[PDB]
């Protein structure tokens, strides 16, 4: 049975950080690509990025849209994939998947985690 | 920058009934290489996780009712739902994996 779970989310200020954790299990971590998709409240699904498997050599990839400020690494002993998020639009559900190049897609999906942002 | 237009934004139909949804792509999403079209479609209910539908145009992911059906190539797809079921409400993306990913804007579905 597949699993991912992502924690870290609540309540911050632009500029500030925070660490969005992936937790895995079901499958050979390694083996899969593992991107970082979000979604801010009633709106699209917005892929960030993600970092390619054991074969690929482990190498990141980003959108223009978060590349710099947002990082993203994983643990091969632990399978628990991270999303170090660094400095309004930021806002929103943040969903962990499994992916890779044998389907082209996301096959899997965490229960996201809510990040908001309030003075 | 790859841009993928789905039309209509949302639509409506009473449960049993058939319907289909457009995806295009600013740009061809067909590998000559292994001649696979590196799109997908995703169903997202109303405060759920996304999931996957379709890969690669045409393929059906396991478990999926084949009532779902996907479809076209290069920059033109269609997602067809033959005799929609009450859990079928919900957004369906596409997206272009053919650089990187990409999502389009969803279409959302409801049933009255
Ligand atoms: O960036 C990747 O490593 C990846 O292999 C992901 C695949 O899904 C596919 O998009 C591929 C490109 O199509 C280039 O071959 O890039
Ligand atoms: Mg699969």
């Amino acid at each position: 049975e597949v699993k991912l779970v992502e924690s870290g989310g609540g309540l911050v200020q632009p500029g500030g950080s925070l660490r969005l954790s992936c937790a895995t299990s079901g499958f050979t971590f390694t083996d899969y690509y593992m991107s970082w998709v979000r979604q801010p409240p009633g709106k699209a699904l917005e892929w960030l990025g993600f970092i390619r498997n054991k074969a690929k050599g482990y190498t990141v990839e980003y959108s223009a849209s978060v590349k710099g400020r947002f990082t993203i690494s994983r643990d091969n002993s632990q399978s628990i994939l991270y999303l170090q998020m660094n400095t309004a639009e930021d806002s929103a559900t943040y969903y962990c998947a499994r992916d890779g190049y044998y389907v082209d897609a996301m096959d899997y999906w965490g229960q996201g985690t809510s990040v908001t942002v309030s003075s | 920058d790859i841009v993928l237009t789905q039309s209509p934004s949302s639509l409506a139909v009473s449960a049993g009934e058939r319907v289909t949804m457009s995806c295009k792509s600013s740009q061809s999403l067909f590998k000559s290489r292994n001649q696979k079209n590196y799109l997908a479609w995703y169903q997202q209910k109303p405060g759920q996780s996304p999931k996957l539908l379709i890969y690669w145009a045409s393929t059906r992911e396991s478990g999926v009712p084949d009532r779902f059906t996907g479809s076209g190539s290069g920059t033109d797809f269609t997602l067809t739902i033959n005799g929609v079921q009450a859990e079928d409400l919900a957004v369906y993306y596409c997206k272009q994996s053919y650089n990187l990913r990409t999502f389009g804007g969803g279409t959302k579905l409801e049933l009255k």
